[PDB]
């Protein structure tokens, strides 16, 4: 996270971290004791798929405390609609072996209603990004959990104001860029997969997914995140389906 | 209407002549250049979510519904929602 | 649906009124208006005027800029979203209140405990008057709109 500041710990109780043989891979948000919501290129090179963790509890990487929980991911669903190496459809479902304890540095983000989303939630003007990743371009990774509150825009505001080439994908509709365009503040490398939680009276929900974005805090340039209105059904339905035997399944999206 | 002169402030406001143009006063239940929106008649899901503090479904010629989260039940005003759970999603413990 | 251009914002004494064109052919709009750092508000829902009143947000802080929009819906199908699933809009002008509307004891559209304010409340020492030496309001630390007219 780029010009943030440190999230208490226990203020963003719904981080999840993943861990692929100890080493860190992306972060997730926790919808509920055994479901976590990340992006979905995160696993584009995974072969270790039985060495994947979720960390909950989580703060400083450092020490150990007594709230962290740590469970194996059962599966990983990502949509049937993503190319492994783009941005478009980037949204994991994971499914924990056991689920977690909730308790006051575990509970999860609200998945909302479409229509709530997108009609009362895509108006709020900031939500709060989190991460354990660089702290600037190709500069150093935190260790104590990092949130940032950055302004959403409509795609017409993000394309008019970003700078015309890069190695920059287009923004569908199934994304949406917030951030700042004078490079000091944006979510970076290490944040992909983490939650971007919109704040309506008195309730957290889960409004995007950490996805991408030219470099991190490059000026002319916002952070992209995955709409998460869109697959709201789509995870619903899964969450409600009977395991069936893969560890990365590419569910069926619509 | 025409400036003050054809009564143009509707719901009882006032007219102010200005250079030809008028500025009504409404009242406060009304807005509109002639005092002609009824603030209260616009109780839809994309005003302000219905007033419903967390879900909001608008209803053929009825008046529109509040709902709520999985966790959360709904007050008798019909637009609060309060958990019924321990940990409800959502919500940051140490700061409860 | 065609985007409504000419966004403007006509305001005396902060009575205010957004305006924009076309008058709509089968399609309707509404407006959201905000400050830099605030939530959109929606206003004039599903409206085929061409025309918003606004003075009730924007007297709230007159000293804030605000920013607005106008969205176009084909009219029966208000669910309507371009490429980008987001309804068709265009922005208008920014606008601040205190240092842009046009002035004309005399009561303002601005309201504090249910009542109404006055030109002196709002610009209390901003306000100064001419004679010749007929009379005329000025704001002489305004930059646009710093007299009024005459009587
Ligand atoms: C962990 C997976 C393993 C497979 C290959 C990509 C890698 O993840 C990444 C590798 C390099 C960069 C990113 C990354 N940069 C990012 C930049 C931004 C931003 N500008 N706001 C962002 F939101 C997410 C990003 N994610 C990233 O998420």
């Amino acid at each position: 996270i780029v010009g943030g500041k440190v999230c208490p710990k226990g203020e963003c109780p719904w981080q999840v971290l993943l861990l692929v043989n100890g080493a860190q891979l992306c972060g997730g948000t926790l919808i509920n004791t055994i479901w976590v919501v990340s992006a979905a290129h995160c696993f584009d090179k995974i072969k270790n798929w039985r060495n994947l963790i979720a960390v909950l509890g989580e703060h400083d990487l450092s020490e150990h405390d007594g709230d962290e929980q740590s469970r194996r991911v059962a599966q990983v669903i990502i949509p049937s609609t993503y190319v492994p190496g783009t941005t478009n459809h980037d949204i994991a479902l994971l499914r924990l072996h056991q689920p977690v304890v909730l308790t006051d540095h575990v509970v999860p983000l609200c998945l909302p209603e479409r229509t709530f989303s997108e009609r009362t939630l895509a108006f709020v003007r900031f939500s709060l990004v989190s991460g354990w990743g660089q702290l600037l371009d190709r500069g150093a990774t935190a260790l104590e959990l990092m949130v940032l509150n950055v302004p959403r825009l409509m795609t017409q505001d993000c394309l008019q104001q970003s700078r015309k080439v890069g190695d920059s994908p287009n923004i569908t509709e199934y994304m949406f860029c917030a951030g700042y365009s004078d490079g000091s503040k944006d979510s970076c490398k290490g944040d992909s997969g983490g939650p971007h939680a919109t704040h309506y009276r008195g309730t957290w929900y889960l409004t995007g997914i950490v996805s991408w974005g030219q470099g991190c805090a490059t000026v002319g340039h916002f952070g992209v995140y995955t709409r998460v209105s869109q697959y709201i059904e789509w995870l619903q339905k899964l969450m409600r389906s009977e395991p069936r035997p893969g560890v990365l399944l590419r569910a069926p999206f619509p | 209407g025409d400036q003050c002169a054809s009564s143009p402030c509707q719901n009882g406001g006032s007219c102010k002549d200005q250079l030809q143009s008028y500025i009504c006063f409404c009242l406060p239940a009304f807005e509109g250049r002639n005092c002609e929106t009824h603030k209260d008649d616009q109780l839809i899901c994309v005003n302000e979510n219905g007033g419903c503090e967390q879900y909001c479904s608008d209803h053929t010629g009825t008046k529109r519904s509040c709902r709520c989260h999985e966790g959360y039940s709904l007050l008798a005003d019909g637009v609060s929602c309060t958990p019924t759970v321990e940990y409800p999603c959502g919500k940051i413990p140490i700061l409860e | 649906t065609v985007a409504a251009y000419n966004l403007t914002w006509k305001s005396t004494n902060f009575k205010t009124i957004l305006e924009w064109e076309p008058k709509p052919v089968n399609q309707v709009y509404t407006v959201q208006i905000s400050t830099k750092s605030g939530d959109w508000k929606s206003k004039c829902f599903y409206t085929t005027d061409t025309e918003c009143d606004l003075t009730d947000e924007i007297v709230k802080d007159v000293k804030q800029t605000y920013l607005a929009r106008v969205f176009s819906y084909p009219a029966g199908n208000v669910e309507s979203t371009g490429s980008a699933g987001e309804p068709l809009y265009e922005n208008s002008p920014e606008f601040t209140p205190y240092l842009e509307t046009n002035l004309g004891d005399e009561r303002t559209l601005v309201r504090r405990n249910n009542t109404f304010l006055s030109l002196r409340d709002v610009f209390g020492k901003d306000l100064i008057y001419t004679l010749y030496y007929s009379v005329q309001a000025v704001i002489p630390s305004r930059t646009v709109n710093r007299k009024s007219t005459d009587s």
